């Protein structure tokens, strides 16, 4: 019975755990996805100025 | 009226009631854990929250007693509150007077000494076998370290600590049921209903500072 309890309980924490592991994890995600999204937008722009003042 | 009891020989003479009696506290335990044990859920389902909560309850006094290690005594602890906590409680509610036996009453394991003076060097060779075990084998707690000149009080007081424990259990269960007993001969069970309600909140009490104070002994043996 004791490690019955045991095993609820570290299921249960787990699963906690868990729930905080993939929620960091799509924080993560959402951080990187948005500073890719940044570096295109910004790499392009210098690149153009570059290009352009060359051009110019 | 009687603190007679039958003895049953093997070439020498036990008590029948108290193997009886404990049985049947050994039959409770386990049928009601193996019941709570056998399908385990995340969430506590209803009636594993009882035992989930027992043993939370069980953790909590030996880690504040013992320490960080409490973890290996946790059986031990528990099983001191347990047979003393259900041996009286099954001395209290299970009527028993019904059950006529050769020659004796029957009402819990606890009655009988033998019991108690059991139970009290169980946990004697618990503190001792902590002691002996974390400790250096060539001295222990009682090593007069403090003073030299504090040997005999110290001697003496290893004797004493199983005897208070094994006494003060013993003594609270007897004399409970004997008032239960002398009390009932003088009137008719209705009157005696408020006693047995004292009685039993002391009986878990003994039960759990028995438990409380085995585990307060096994930290004297850690340090």
């Amino acid at each position: 019975l004791g490690d019955f309890m045991d095993k609820r309980d570290a299921s249960i924490k787990e699963q906690l755990s868990g729930v905080k592991d993939t929620s960091s994890e799509v924080k993560q995600l959402e951080e990187q996805a948005n500073a890719v999204m940044r570096a295109a937008r910004a790499e392009i722009s210098a690149a153009l100025n570059k290009m352009k003042k060359e051009t110019q | 009226v009687g603190q007679h009891f039958y003895w049953q020989i093997g070439g020498f003479q036990i008590h029948g009631q108290v193997l009886i009696t404990s049985w049947v506290v050994i039959a409770i335990l386990l049928g009601s854990a193996a019941i709570a044990v056998r399908s385990p859920q995340t969430i506590p389902t209803g009636g594993q929250n009882f035992f989930e909560y027992v043993l939370e309850f069980i953790r909590d006094v030996s880690k504040t007693q013992i320490g960080e290690e409490y973890r290996p005594w946790v059986p031990f602890i528990g099983t001191m509150f347990l047979f003393i906590f259900v041996s009286n409680w099954s001395g209290a509610l299970l009527p028993w007077k019904i059950i006529q036996l050769p020659h004796g009453e029957l009402a819990a394991p606890t009655n009988d000494i033998n019991t108690t003076v059991a139970l009290a060097l169980l946990t004697s060779v618990a503190y001792f076998y902590a002691g002996l075990t974390k400790k250096g084998l060539g001295y222990f707690g009682k090593y007069i370290q403090p003073t030299p000149i504090l040997l005999p009080i110290n001697i003496l007081e290893d004797f004493t600590k199983p005897l208070s424990l094994s006494f003060r259990l013993f003594g609270n269960i007897l004399a409970d049921e004997l008032v239960v007993v002398v009390l009932v001969s003088l009137v008719p069970l209705v009157v005696p209903i408020p006693v047995m309600f004292l009685g039993l909140f002391t009986s878990g009490i003994q039960a759990l500072i028995f438990a409380t104070l085995a585990a307060a002994y096994i930290g004297e043996s850690l340090e």
